[PDB]
């Protein structure tokens, strides 16, 4: 129940709309399963060698609803932060079987330097290789997954600024 | 100055006669004076202009519509021969995107490269 003045945020075309909403009245067993604060999924930290996948193991594995995450990064590349896009992927009110697969598709390279802040999540895989080899994103099974995500891992380079999406557009 | 010479060599030749297309060259770096001495030479029929082809304004400066076809230039001494065969690509995906019926004739660096042109 709301208590005496509080800020309510609103969807509407114009303030004087918004303004109506205060000129109102009635008549007139025991295994660690998510982190300290239980706002995301936790998992005891892995090895980067367990989560790797190879063509053909990944092949075998039937991946369906998951998430392809693409990226163009390799170890002198700037490190973008893939926890911010895991995190929101893992937040304690989706159910364990209602988490998506996250594959990284990508220079295991780049992901190394990464990893260090993604071994503490349930369910993610990696596939070393590259976003623009179709064997790779096929052993994927790209066409089964719910979201394919494209990343200009690469946002240090500097360049003719519109030749700086060449990779993603390809 | 390279590129344009060699280009200019073979397509502006003395030995070939019938020749009433104009060339256009568009680019964003401003050329040097070797360059503009190129240029000046063959101003009855090669001229300038300082845009990118990834700018659709400079597109239609260029009057893309109306060209005959596009050519494409590449960088055949460059460290990396795919950062420079995806750039062409860009310009191709640019200049399709402006107009889907230009004939285009690209230079590429590296044989699977081509494939990203299907």
């Amino acid at each position: 129940k709301i208590q005496e003045g509080t800020l309510g945020f609103f969807i509407a075309s114009d303030a004087k709309e918004v303004k109506r909403a205060f000129f109102y009245c009635k008549a007139c067993s025991n295994v660690k399963k998510y982190d300290s604060t239980g706002m995301f999924h936790w998992c005891a930290p892995k090895e980067i060698e367990k989560v790797i996948l190879t063509r053909s193991e990944a092949a075998m594995t039937v991946l369906s609803g998951h998430v392809v995450v693409c990226i163009f990064g390799d170890v002198s590349s700037a490190l973008i932060g893939l926890r911010n896009l895991v995190m929101p992927l893992r937040a304690s009110n989706f159910h364990y079987h209602e988490l998506k697969h996250i594959v990284f598709v990508g220079s295991i390279e780049y992901l190394k330097r990464e990893w260090e802040t993604l071994h503490n999540f349930p369910k993610v895989s990696i596939l070393p290789g590259t976003p623009l080899s179709r064997a790779d994103l096929r052993a994927v099974n790209i066409n089964l997954c719910d979201m394919c995500v494209i990343l200009s891992a690469n946002q240090n380079n500097i360049d003719d600024t519109s030749l700086q999406d060449k990779e993603c557009i390809l | 100055l390279e590129s344009v010479s060699n280009f200019l060599k073979a397509f502006l030749h003395k030995a070939r006669d019938d020749v009433n297309v104009e060339i256009v060259f568009l680019h964003n770096i401003s050329p040097n004076l070797e360059l503009e001495a190129l240029f000046k030479r063959h101003f009855t029929q090669v001229e300038f202009y300082q845009g990118s082809v990834l700018n659709p304004h400079d597109l239609a400066r260029v009057k893309i519509e109306s060209a005959d076809a596009c050519l494409i230039l590449a960088n055949k001494y460059c460290a990396d021969p795919d950062a420079e065969d995806a750039s062409n690509i860009m310009r191709v995906i640019s200049i399709k995107n402006y107009h889907p019926k230009i004939r285009i004739i690209t230079q590429m660096l590296q044989y699977h490269n081509k494939a990203h042109l299907l």
